[PDB]
């Protein structure tokens, strides 16, 4: 259910 | 250190809907 | 927390998500104590009975949150792990004693409306608040019910 | 289930021969318990996923927020004559002072 958190935090 | 003061609340006099409660509690 | 309410916005500014990298998701709370310093409980990162072992690069803190599921743009920050600490003295083997380990953050962040850090007790300050029946203060994104 | 935002709960402190007659668990001085007895009627604690988290205290003298405890562990949540645990954080505090000179 999380909600995909941006790609730059690796 | 400003630590434990809030943005929303302390610093703005402003008090949470239950922090009443716990100031009660020290009787 | 089981019977609860729903925080107001900026009600716990000091209050951290620890989060799973590997699949992404919820581990545990921690607190906000300086710009550059989270403190949790040393389960979260080691509880062998359990598998859970967790070392920096398995791990982010997100900062500033309300939602649980959300990514809160413009809201939080999310820092990354330069050091983690456990007390040398932690007792997972029987019941937990010593439960304390502190993060420590690569980059500081920047205080906000939603971001703050907590203070720590003096002697004194736990001296006089720290009595049966004065009441405390527990927050948290874990489960509403037991099972 | 899970909750969609945060949750919050205020809890009093228990005097600690009721927190370690709720348990045959071996109960330290870096802890202490929380909740309401089973008379009392009010119910709240702490939960899986709730571990790590801060246990505050508001202080009347300065108005400010102090941590007390870490969420730490419980017998199941929410339960009668149970009562949830909290790191000691200041019996704590030469350790934090410790770890954070370097
Ligand atoms: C053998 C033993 C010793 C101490 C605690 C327990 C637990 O059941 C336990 C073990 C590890 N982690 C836990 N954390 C989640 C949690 C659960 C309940 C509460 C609470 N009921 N206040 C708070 C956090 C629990 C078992
Ligand atoms: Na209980």
């Amino acid at each position: 259910d999380f909600e995909e958190i941006p790609g730059e935090y690796l | 250190a400003d630590c434990g003061l809030r943005p929303l609340f302390e610093k703005k006099s402003l008090e949470d809907k239950t922090e009443r409660e716990l100031l009660e509690s020290y009787i | 927390i089981v019977e609860g309410s729903d925080a107001e916005i900026g009600m716990s500014p000091w209050q951290v998500m620890l989060f799973r990298k590997s699949p992404q998701e919820l581990l545990c709370g921690a607190s906000l104590i300086s710009d550059r310093w989270v403190l949790t409980a040393a389960h979260c990162l080691l509880y062998p009975p359990w598998d859970k072992n967790f070392t920096e690069n398995d791990l982010l803190v997100r900062i500033g949150k309300h939602s649980r599921t959300r990514y809160e743009r413009n809201i939080e920050k999310i820092s990354m792990l330069e050091k983690i600490y456990i007390h040398p003295r932690y007792n997972w083997r029987e019941n937990l004693d010593r439960d304390i380990a502190l993060m420590k953050l690569k980059k500081p962040v920047a205080f906000s409306d939603y971001i703050h850090p907590v203070c720590l007790p003096d002697r004194e300050t736990a001296a006089s608040l720290l009595q049966a029946g004065y009441k405390g203060r527990v927050t948290g994104w874990g489960n509403l019910k037991e099972t | 289930g899970q909750p969609s935002v945060l949750q919050v709960v205020n809890l009093p402190i228990v005097e600690r021969p009721v927190c370690k007659d709720s348990t045959r668990i071996r109960i330290t001085d870096n802890m202490f318990c929380a909740g309401y007895k089973p008379d009392e009627g009010k119910r709240g604690d702490a939960c899986e996923g709730d571990s790590g988290g801060p246990f505050v205290m508001k202080s009347p003298f300065n108005n400010r927020w102090y941590q007390m405890g870490i969420v730490s562990w419980g017998e199941g949540c929410d339960r009668d004559g149970k009562y949830g645990f909290y790191t000691h954080v200041f019996r704590l505090k030469k350790w934090i002072q410790k770890v954070i000179d370097q």
